[PDB]
């Protein structure tokens, strides 16, 4: 491995939270989110399955879900 | 262009490799206008290419450009002149002898 990095603190604590963000999973998955009947059982198997937490989770687009199976795609506004 | 109505009636439509419209999520609209169109596509060329300049439709040969008699007397009657001809029977009448 390598063995040092750049770094900053982000002082002043401000941080965007994003407008939206796209998810793409594998049908089995998919399919199993899809046919629940309301929002927070998708939300909260999400959160389960993935270990996301609201307001404290930082994400970029492109970030890996699991290698042959999910991945995050594009974040908005910022990436 | 008989034989060419002919064939685009052939081609009238996308025989083969149809618009791949695949709706996703219904994503939750707590804000804007579900407008879904533009992310999917833009997020389908990104993937895709699809503009990378080698695939083709190719619903139809573009050739076999068959002929038939079976438009070719639509000719009807044709707007030829001469209906009335007394000026170009006097013109042949300037030659009736070998003079000029």
């Amino acid at each position: 491995t390598m063995d040092f990095c750049y770094f900053e603190p982000i002082l002043d604590n401000v941080v965007p939270v994003l407008d939206s963000v796209t998810f793409l999973i594998n049908e089995q998955l998919y399919s199993k989110l899809m046919d629940l009947p309301q929002e927070m059982q998708q939300i909260q198997f999400l959160h389960y399955k993935y270990n996301i937490n609201s307001m404290e989770t930082v994400v970029h687009s492109r970030d890996i879900l699991t290698s042959g199976l999910c991945q995050i795609l594009n974040c908005s506004p910022f990436p | 262009l008989k034989s060419v109505h002919r064939w685009l009636s052939a081609a009238d439509q996308s025989e083969v490799v149809p618009g791949n419209d695949n709706i996703e999520y219904f994503s939750i609209n707590e804000h804007g206008r579900r407008e879904e169109n533009r992310l999917r596509l833009k997020t389908l060329l990104q993937q895709d290419v699809v503009h990378e300049t080698k695939t083709s439709t190719s619903a139809a040969s573009e050739l076999t450009a068959v002929v038939t008699i079976n438009d070719l007397l639509e000719a009807c009657q044709e707007t030829k002149p001469s209906i009335s001809t007394s000026e170009l029977v006097k013109l042949r009448g300037i030659y009736d002898r070998f003079q000029k």
